[PDB]
């Protein structure tokens, strides 16, 4: 069952957390291809390793550039949480390593792209199209919660589509593990909860309100909350205010109201019966919950596949150099990664 | 439509996580 299930996950989970894995490569072991995505303190490559042939997406980051965001504590966790996590839907940690400049998490390449291309570019999702990869969301946050640990960036742009037309979650840099509340402000402002953006301390009930605005992005084709400016979108989201499509069915409607619910004693995924009241919502009566965990369901949607080191579901982006500095930069600071 | 205001609007493209 699926108590049973996550009790052993648990198990699994603490060994790792508490001995973490590290140094388990070299960057000299990986052929630099091209890169996948690019952000303020670091990047992404699609790399291969020379010992197997295989394709790994390769994310490094600047050490220098981490401190200088105050961002040392969120990528510790990111990594520590990653090596030890283990379900269908995680993009896998497959090794990580440091120099004298760098980070490196070594993951598993999910070559079909983002979620959020597929979805820009179709327009919507169908409800049943949405609803297939809402249910591996429902599942990942169950596993992720019971191991005490908040995602805290759910969107299309954190969420892979694998060979077979599954999720893939990635993004781990604003995941914790915390028993009780926390404060820190982060997300992306079209899925913040209205309790984030109000400066309270808040609970995993974040990312059942992230899967409301997620779910209703992919069935409407746009947010429930969006404008030109940040400050705007955080406006609309504590206004207490939300308008469906015309297309949306009506237990559509109703799963979202619960899940983009301000008031956290009525939000779904917090109350007393947790993850059931949405497991169980009319919404989801078709989803066979096992057969999607077990990957037997069939995708609506299988990506183009034109080979394993094939790039063409990503944008291309400006190649940078590499640079591994002769002296160690921030080595107190990174001492556990 | 609302979908033509999404289109015209700035945030269509992907979006940066926000932290303080
Ligand atoms: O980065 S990815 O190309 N796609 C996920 C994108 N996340 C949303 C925004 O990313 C911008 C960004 C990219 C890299 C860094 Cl270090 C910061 C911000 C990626 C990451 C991890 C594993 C992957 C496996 N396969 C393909 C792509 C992968």
């Amino acid at each position: 069952s699926v108590k049973e299930f996550l009790a052993k996950a648990k198990e699994d989970f603490l060994k790792k957390w508490e001995n973490p894995a590290q140094n388990t490569a070299h960057l000299d072991q990986f052929e630099r291809i091209k890169t996948l995505g690019t952000g303020s303190f670091g990047r992404v490559m699609l790399v291969k390793h020379m010992e197997t042939g295989n394709h790994y997406a390769m994310k490094i980051l600047d050490k220098q550039k981490v401190v200088k965001l105050k961002q040392i504590e969120h990528t510790l966790n990111e990594k520590r949480i990653l090596q030890a996590v283990n379900f269908p839907f995680l993009v896998k940690l497959e090794f990580s390593f440091k120099d004298n400049s760098n980070l490196y998490m070594v993951m598993e390449y999910v070559p079909g792209g983002e979620m959020f291309s597929h979805l820009r570019r179709i327009g919507r999702f169908s409800e049943p199209h949405a609803r297939f990869y809402a249910a591996q969301i429902v599942l990942t946050f169950e596993y992720l919660h019971s191991l005490d640990l908040i995602y805290r960036d759910l969107k299309p742009e954190n969420l892979l589509i694998d060979q077979q037309g599954y999720i893939q979650v990635t993004d781990f840099g604003f995941a914790k593990r915390v028993k009780g509340r926390t404060w820190t402000l982060c997300g992306t402002p079209e899925y913040l909860a209205p309790e984030i953006i109000l400066s309270k301390g808040y609970n995993k009930a974040v990312d059942w309100w992230a899967l409301g605005v997620l779910i209703y992005e992919m069935a409407a084709g746009y947010p429930p909350f969006f404008a030109d400016q940040p400050i705007q979108i955080y406006e609309k989201i504590v206004s207490g205010k939300v308008r469906f499509p015309s297309h949306f069915s009506s237990d559509l409607k109703d799963l979202l109201r619960n899940l983009l619910q301000v008031d956290l004693t009525k939000r779904f995924g917090n109350l007393k019966n947790g993850v059931n009241d949405i497991k169980n919502h009319k919404w989801f009566a078709t989803t066979d919950w096992i057969a999607i965990y077990q990957r037997k369901v069939e995708a609506p949607f299988i990506p183009k596949f034109k080979g394993p080191g094939d790039t063409s579901n990503f944008d291309d982006y400006e190649e940078e150099e590499i640079r591994v500095s002769i002296n160690e930069k921030c080595g107190k600071e990174f001492s556990e990664f | 439509t609302t979908y033509a205001d999404f289109i015209a609007s700035g945030r269509t493209g992907r979006r940066n996580a926000i932290h303080d």
